[PDB]
This record gives structure tokens, C-alpha cells and sequence, in this order.
């Protein structure tokens, strides 16, 4: 059984700028509708500071991959666990800013 | 001349590398469309002088969990090659799938 995620790519400060389709299926939102907000705007009060420690620290790590789990809100306004997947990444050829790259997968919590 | 990002394009892969997901800069690159890759692998697209080299490269990505894959050359839609390099890396899970980001060296030659 596929488990289902969508990729994402983030400024360093959690901004979605790239959001693959397959967020609808995944968390019900039309790409548009993460584009240009922050992931933090849909994670789960007890979960936002996790996730913003996460994004900091991710940028640390040399390329390496960081997970976090937390409780994203979904279109029908509803906690769904998810499991999210970063790196960042950095073209050598350039010193332009690295950004995050996120797979983001619905998760169990058991 | 092309701006870093127009020449940078994200896939998924399963982890027998065929392709899960596409973003749609690869068609002004190479010309597919993501839609035609899907269940392909990427295997298919690489230039038989770097096959030996891809094969090893996916077995250390195997191993060590992340690999830059170094100078091959990939088949674009309408024939010609592109000279292309890709950081993989396996997403685990509690392997899943495997992220690609790959970057265009070249024009279509």
C-alpha cells in the first residue's frame, strides 16, 4: 500500500515555495493554497516550536537528512500526523542560499 | 543563458529508480513530460558509457544513504543527450523512496 506524500521545497524560514499536487490527495489543500505561507501556519500549537528548531537545524547538518513528526491541519480543518523529510540543498557550481528540500508523508502515531 | 533554477529540476523514485514523481522543469529542459516517466526507470535515460558508473553510484546511495552522482549523460525526448549530475538521497522510514535533485551541465547535444 503507497503511503501517501508530496514534496515540498521551503525558504530557510519554513516559506513553501514549491508545492508538488499530490499535497490534495495527501492534506486536501490545492498547491496554491500553501504557496507562500509559512509550514508553521499548519502545524499544531504543541508541534510549531519542534518544527521551527527543526528547520533551524537542518541547514546545520551538511546536506544530511533531518525527520520531524507533527500534526499538520488539513483542509477539513483535521490533525493528520505527518512525518516530514529535509535536506537542504546547495548547487556547488553557485553561492546562491541553500533551500529545504521536504518529503512529507501521513503517518501513523502508534 | 538559463537561470539555476531553470536548469535544476526534483524526482522521486522508487528504489529499483523508477520514477514516482517529475517536477515539470524537466520538459523545457529534456522534454518529457512527467506524466510519460512514471513507472520508468530511470536506468533507461543514461547513456550506455556511464551505465557501469550509474549502477555503482545507486549501490553506494544503497549503503551510505546519499550520494552525489558525478558527470553522466541522460537522453532528452526528441534524441540528443544532456550532460547532467544528481544528489540522491533515501528517504527511511520508522527505504522508502529515493530523492533526486538533479542539475543540467549542458545543452542537448
Amino acid at each position: 500500500c503507497q503511503p501517501t506524500r508530496f514534496i515540498s521545497r521551503h525558504n530557510i524560514e519554513g516559506i513553501f515555495t514549491f508545492v508538488d499536487h499530490r499535497c490534495v490527495a495527501t492534506v486536501g489543500y490545492q498547491p496554491q493554497e500553501l504557496l507562500g505561507k509559512n509550514i508553521v501556519e499548519f502545524c499544531h500549537p504543541e508541534d510549531q516550536q519542534l518544527l521551527r528548531d527543526s528547520f533551524q537545524q537542518v541547514v546545520k547538518l551538511k546536506g544530511q537528512v533531518l525527520s520531524v513528526m507533527f500534526r499538520f491541519r488539513s483542509k477539513n480543518q483535521e490533525w493528520l500526523w505527518m512525518r516530514t523529510s529535509s535536506f537542504t540543498f546547495q548547487n556547488p557550481y553557485s553561492d546562491e542560499i541553500e533551500y529545504i528540500i521536504c518529503t512529507n508523508t501521513n503517518v501513523k502515531n502508534s | 543563458f538559463k537561470g539555476l533554477d531553470s536548469k535544476t529540476f526534483l524526482s522521486e523514485h522508487s528504489m529499483d529508480m523508477k520514477f514516482t514523481y517529475c517536477d515539470d522543469r524537466i520538459t523545457e529542459l529534456i522534454g518529457y513530460h512527467p506524466e510519460e516517466l512514471l513507472g520508468r526507470s530511470a536506468y533507461e535515460f543514461y547513456h550506455a558509457l556511464d551505465s557501469e558508473n550509474m549502477t555503482k553510484s545507486h549501490q553506494n546511495l544503497c549503503t551510505k544513504g546519499q550520494v552525489v552522482s558525478g558527470q553522466y549523460r541522460m537522453l532528452a525526448k526528441h534524441g540528443g543527450y544532456v550532460w547532467l549530475e544528481t544528489q540522491g538521497t533515501v528517504i527511511y522510514n520508522p527505504p522508502q523512496c529515493i530523492m533526486c535533485v538533479n542539475y543540467v551541465l549542458s545543452e542537448i547535444e
